[PDB]
C-alpha cells in the first residue's frame, strides 16, 4: 500500500528499502528536497506516517 | 538512477542563474564607471575654458 | 539499498553550484579593481 502510493505520486524517482527485524519491517522512502512534498502525500493515503 | 539525473538539471539550471548574474553585475559596474569618469573629464574642461577665456579678458583689460 | 550513491550526488552537485557562484562573484571583485582604476 505505501510502494503503489509512492509510485504513482513519485514515479519512481525515490528508494524505498525495507528490512525485517521484528516489530515489523523497517521502511524507508528517500526523496529529494523538492519532492519532500509529493512524498509524504504519497504516505498520508497509505495511511502509514512518519 | 532517475534520482540523479533530476538532482543534477535541478541544480545546473542553478548554475546557469549564478554565472550570468555575476557577471552583469560586474559589467554595469565596469559601465557605471566610463560614464563617471567622462562626466568628470568634461566637468573640468568646463570650468577652466571659462577661467581661460574670462581669465585672459581681464588681462586684456588691464 | 542503492541510497548512498545518490546521497553522495546531492554532495557533488552542491560543491558544482557552490563553485559556480565563488567564480562568479570573484568576476565582480575583478569589476571592482577596473572601476578604481579607470578613475584613479
Amino acid at each position: 500500500l505505501v510502494e503503489e502510493a509512492l509510485r504513482k505520486a513519485l514515479e519512481d524517482r525515490y528508494l524505498l528499502a525495507h528490512e525485517a527485524y521484528a516489530g515489523g519491517v523497517a521502511a524507508l522512502v528517500v526523496v529529494h528536497r523538492k519532492e519532500v512534498d509529493q512524498a509524504k502525500a504519497a504516505l498520508s493515503r497509505a495511511g502509514v506516517a512518519e | 538512477s532517475k534520482l540523479e539525473a533530476i538532482l543534477s538539471q535541478e541544480v545546473e539550471a542553478e548554475i546557469q542563474a549564478l554565472l550570468q548574474e555575476a557577471e552583469a553585475k560586474a559589467e554595469a559596474v565596469k559601465r557605471e564607471a566610463e560614464e563617471k569618469a567622462k562626466a568628470l573629464l568634461q566637468a573640468r574642461e568646463r570650468a577652466l575654458e571659462a577661467q581661460y577665456r574670462a581669465a585672459l579678458r581681464r588681462a586684456e583689460s588691464a | 539499498g542503492l541510497i548512498k550513491s545518490l546521497a553522495e550526488k546531492e554532495k557533488q552537485l552542491l560543491e558544482r553550484l557552490e563553485a559556480a557562484k565563488k567564480e562568479a562573484e570573484e568576476r565582480v571583485k575583478r569589476a571592482e579593481a577596473e572601476a578604481k582604476a579607470l578613475l584613479e
